[PDB]
């Protein structure tokens, strides 16, 4: 049978995300001015399905949550597309037992994936830190996560 | 075998909102998904809306959104629907069903293998 | 969302072959190589006679079989009787995480 | 074509375990008297191979991880089994978007599921808290991971 | 079609250590497996190690642990593999192999489709 | 961990069919449903033949089939040609994460 393509996203489901050189900025505006690891060849994988893809090799005004395109934030002229998730979002160094930590600690609120794309080729892969606490970068950072509801 | 066990049936009148619960004997929601499926007398089978109890984000049809709750437990084998503001076309046998589907993801591929046995539900005076 | 359309009203004589298509718009109703069929008799629940496209449950007669041809799911019934004077639906997954019913048909028997 | 056994692990693999009605404690030995949720009747799923049990129903002496048993420590006479995890768990309310964090919410460190087996048919999952974020108990929790290397 | 290019043949004295890396053109890692296989002249094959780039979690042979070390760079396709306190005996060519399976798990059902072209690795004097 | 035991030596004259067996001990080789076979010819680097089970490579010749019986699992080639004198070893998985690679067998031509 034909493999759910990782361009169709339901809730509940696993993302695994990839983020090979990931480097630190200070802030970012998709998430409200707060440090974010990004990387230019993130690799998404929906882990129940096995399905994967390069982050830019996406068209991500064509990717679909529960049947309903991914909410979209328009900041400074750069348009962003919103993962929501379940929980928090877990990632860590590849291949060591170091793992990061997000902005969000101390608060219950769940994390999200945000993917700034260019309408071509070129997607940049955002998740949320506190601090360096990874390495400045380049880091291969290895994130986990669980598709939360869509947006309301 | 599993058996799906409905409550009893009810009578309400316009306006007001009903609560049919499933049971499950036999086993444990697992990671199975439970669907509740409607039949008005002499019409066809309509789809209200599904849940995965794992998951528990429960999904509804176009119809019945901002109208029907789907909430499923754990603790007791027990799977829940709600509807609310009940006209006189809500008056249907409403069926408890499971998503013979042990992969809650792969939701695609499914079928509704035990069926309850069906509460029915008249909204008159 | 547009349900799945049926043929109301199919019959046929004891011993003949008889089929009901599925018919749908959209892909939103997803792959026709997918789709379960149900067989309700008067007065009981609906019970599942094939699944998954072409699989059948245990226990159900070997007379029921299921093709499916492009926008369009097909439940084959070999060999009418009396016992297949029953309603028969189809259903399928949506994009949106649903499940959409056929429109439901009636079996006679000439 | 047979499945692989959720008795046996490997580097790498994603857990899915649910803590239906989930109960805080203060503190518990295997992770250092800490406060932690425990669950009488959790599940445990391996994501990418869809096989389930129920914590209880597993004999815990047989879990292998990389071929290997899992890592035991006696704590004042009750025997706890460790699953290492590759970063830290994550855990939320189950069906809500209300998150909860770990112990070591600003440390580096990774974190790891902890069962106590009776031996019999009685096991308790153990899952890492910092307080009662997620409410005194009973509670639906839902924890995400992914499987590190073996202990050594 | 993806290639696995190795480097160079060397010639390292005993007691020395080798690092012998393989270069993926075609494509990228993605989600395979990176596998060392090493044949003595006139010998069998023999599996050194593996590693699952994503995983990043090497797994060795018994014969050679505590002796080698598998690495993979995603940024620059290649993987890597180090021998150290190198013997008479390690004298072999030295393959790069992919795991040819899509999933990183399931990894059991595997299989090795494309190899390298082989590094000679020669430990005299 | 013991490798897999396989018959060294094997020989056959032109036309006929040649068995070599890969036979191992204790869970922990995985299945045999679930072994690779490969073939190396004189100077070049091993190549794929039969993977997982049964299953042949584009562009493999149809003449070597997999089979599988308890704890031994079988390569069979069918009409022996100049070709097919090389060496061919067997792959399993382990339960540790390794993998174990046969003893080999050199196939000859009468």
């Amino acid at each position: 049978a034909p493999a759910r393509p990782i361009t169709n996203w339901r809730s509940g489901d696993v993302v695994w995300v990839t983020l090979p050189s990931a480097e630190y900025a200070q802030s970012q505006s998709a998430m409200g001015s707060h440090p974010a690891y990004w990387s230019e060849e993130a690799t998404i994988i929906n882990v129940a399905t096995g399905q994967r893809a390069a982050v830019s090799s996406i068209k991500w005004d064509q990717v679909t949550l529960n049947g309903k395109a991914l909410h979209k934030e328009t900041h400074s002229g750069l348009v962003y597309y919103q993962l929501p998730l379940m929980g928090k979002i877990n990632f860590w160094q590849q291949g060591t037992t170091k793992a990061g930590y997000t902005y969000n600690y101390n608060t219950t609120d769940s994390d999200s994936l945000w993917v700034w794309w260019d309408g071509g080729s070129k997607a940049y892969l955002y998740i949320s830190t506190y601090t360096t606490m990874l390495g400045a970068g380049p880091v291969n950072i290895t994130g986990l996560g669980a598709v939360g509801p869509n947006p309301v | 075998q599993v058996q799906l066990v409905q409550s009893g049936a009810e009578v309400k009148k316009p306006g007001s909102s009903v609560k049919v619960s499933c049971k499950t004997s036999g086993g444990t929601f697992s990671t199975y998904g439970i669907s509740w499926v409607r039949q008005a007398p002499g019409q066809g089978l309509e789809w209200l809306g599904g849940i995965i109890p794992i998951f528990a984000t429960p999904n509804y049809a176009q119809n019945f959104q901002g109208r029907l709750t789907i909430t499923a437990d754990e603790s007791t084998s027990t799977a829940y629907m709600e509807l609310t503001s009940l006209r006189s076309d809500d008056t249907a046998v409403y069926y408890c069903a499971r998503e013979a589907q042990p992969n809650p993801w792969f939701r695609e591929n499914n079928r509704f293998d035990p069926w309850g046995q069906g509460t029915l539900v008249t909204v008159s005076s | 969302q547009s349900a799945l359309t049926q043929p109301a009203s199919v019959s046929g004589s004891p011993g003949q072959s008889i089929t009901i298509s599925c018919t749908g718009t959209s892909s939103d109703v997803g792959s026709y190589d997918l789709v379960s069929w149900y067989q309700q008799q008067p007065g009981k629940a609906p019970k599942l006679i094939i699944y998954e496209g072409n699989k059948r449950p245990s226990g159900v007669s070997h007379r029921f079989s299921g093709s499916n041809s492009g926008n369009t799911a097909s439940l084959t019934i070999s060999g009418l009787q009396a016992e297949d004077e029953a309603d028969y639906y189809c259903c399928s997954f949506a994009i949106s995480v649903t499940f959409v019913f056929g429109t439901g048909t009636k079996v006679t028997v000439l």
